[PDB]
């Protein structure tokens, strides 16, 4: 696919699936994880870790 | 006719938002103008997932 981000979608999904069991830093204290990775579409949602 | 209502018409020196407000009423002013929506905030942000 020719979106501007697909391997932020493609390591979310698998931490969507993996929380519960390894945890990552975030940025802020409002997102959680388990955030959908449908959501992740535009560069300013990217994570620093 | 009342000159000291047509107080934007009458006196060039008078910058356009010139008001009185409690001797006259001065019948003629410049008035804004809106052209906002208001859709329905679950058509506006999805939450799809």
């Amino acid at each position: 696919t020719t979106d501007p981000c697909a391997p932020v979608k493609a390591f979310m999904t698998l931490a969507n699936m993996m929380v519960g069991f390894e945890t990552i830093p975030m940025d802020n204290q409002i997102y959680t994880q388990s955030r959908r990775a449908s959501a992740f579409s535009t560069p300013h949602t990217w994570p620093r870790c | 006719i009342p000159v000291e209502r047509y107080n934007i018409l009458t006196n060039p020196d008078a910058p356009p938002t010139q008001i009185q407000l409690p001797e006259v009423v001065d019948l003629y002013n410049v008035v804004t103008r809106y052209a906002y929506e208001t859709p329905p905030i679950t058509a506006v942000v999805m939450g799809v997932p």
